């Protein structure tokens, strides 16, 4: 009652990751981003993985 | 009175009315940001007392259009993102605009 | 002598595949390998430029969370598989459009891309997207430009009409770098080594232009600590 006229808007939003956000597996260890390192930074073994 | 949806909103340029239509409503698809106007609303308003050092400017510079308030639709601070959808509900009654 | 070392010097390249390659660096002395072998595996996986796509234009799409008839993806997919189009664009050009039309039932795959011989597609088999129907019809315009890192969409500077749609770029064609040092039979020490440099890559960039880049930026940044002075 009283209400002439309804707009709705869906705005859809992309979340990427970024610290601060939670992380977490399936036996309880759940943890927050600290950093993102870039690839030359991180460990690699002897095939250059990281 | 009856609040309009409309794309006349007083003190707001064209560069803000970019994405909205002929009846005041975004585009589907558009990529809008923090602060965009979404879908365009007036609100009829009453009196309002103005202080004697606002009628000065008032005689100086003679603009004075307050016949309605902005009450808009308004994208959330923080909140980026593309309109995927909009849907309009009319009253039974009520003309239903070009959106 | 002990004052001067030997240089070394760019002796084989080895093209396992059109992503796979091998470098070998001959003669360096003692420690030398481990010290190049960082510093340019460092240099390649981070600062190597290239060609990536930016933006695209499919017909009757205005956003990327929408379905077109006759295509088993939606955009959003489609923008994914174009994310992994390998593309070599002409020196002197950072920007070009290719267009993509194709109709009729079957998978659309990069090698049906129309190019104005500029533009080198390394991977024609890589698959686009799908059309479920024979009177399907695709057509878009797709934008590559080159750059160096990775730039998101939503860091590009800020009009833009709807229906173009931003593709988040990762201009760097390195994917892996791996180094080993091993022995040297040069003349008759045995001090000297030899670095193998393992690149796998998208095969846009060549492995020997790959390693000058690298050279070059590296001795760039020490040309500072050459002339070290109060600035």
């Amino acid at each position: 009652p009283g209400v002439l006229k309804i707009v709705k808007v869906y705005l859809a939003v992309k979340r990427r990751i970024q610290p601060g956000d939670k992380m977490a597996g399936r036996h309880g260890n759940k943890g927050v981003i600290s950093k993102i390192n870039p690839v030359e930074d991180m460990p690699y073994d002897e095939n250059g993985q990281p | 009175g009856a609040e309009e949806i409309t794309a006349d909103i007083p003190n707001v340029g064209e560069a803000a009315l970019s994405k909205l239509d002929e009846s005041g409503i975004v585009y589907i698809g558009a990529e809008v940001k923090g602060g965009d106007i979404l879908v365009g609303k007036v609100t009829p308003k009453g009196e309002t007392q103005l202080t004697p050092e606002e009628k000065l400017l008032r005689a100086i510079f003679g603009e004075k259009a307050s016949d309605v308030k902005d009450t808009s639709l308004r994208v959330p601070n923080s909140v980026a993102g593309t309109v995927i959808d909009v849907q309009v509900f009319t009253r039974d009654g009520v003309e239903k605009d070009k959106r | 002598s002990v004052t001067e070392f030997l240089k070394p010097r760019l002796v084989d390249i080895e093209q396992i595949s059109t992503t796979h390659a091998k470098v070998t660096l001959e003669p360096l002395e003692r420690g030398f390998g481990h010290t190049l072998g960082n510093a340019l595996r460092r240099i390649l996986l981070s600062s190597m430029p290239g060609c990536a796509v930016t933006e695209v234009e499919i017909e009757g799409v205005l956003h990327e969370y929408s379905t077109k008839e006759g295509v088993q993806e939606d955009i959003l997919e489609i923008l994914l598989n174009l994310k992994g189009l390998a593309v070599r664009v002409a020196e002197g050009k950072d920007e070009v459009f290719i267009t993509l039309n194709k109709s009729g039932s079957g998978p659309v795959v990069a090698g049906d891309i129309t190019h104005d011989g500029d533009v080198e597609i390394v991977n024609p088999e890589h698959v686009i997207c799908h059309l479920t129907s024979d009177n399907a019809a695709i057509a878009m315009r797709i934008k590559v430009e080159r750059g160096r890192g990775y730039v998101p969409a939503s860091a590009r500077i800020h009009e833009r009409p709807i229906g173009r749609l931003l593709v988040d770029a990762t201009f760097s064609p390195v994917d892996k770098i791996a180094y080993s040092v091993e022995a040297a039979r040069v003349e008759q020490r045995t001090d000297l080594d030899k670095l193998v440099i393992d690149m796998e890559t998208n095969g846009t960039l060549e492995p020997e232009e790959a390693i000058r880049r690298a050279a070059t930026i590296l001795a760039e940044q020490l040309d500072a600590f050459v002339d070290l002075r109060d600035v």
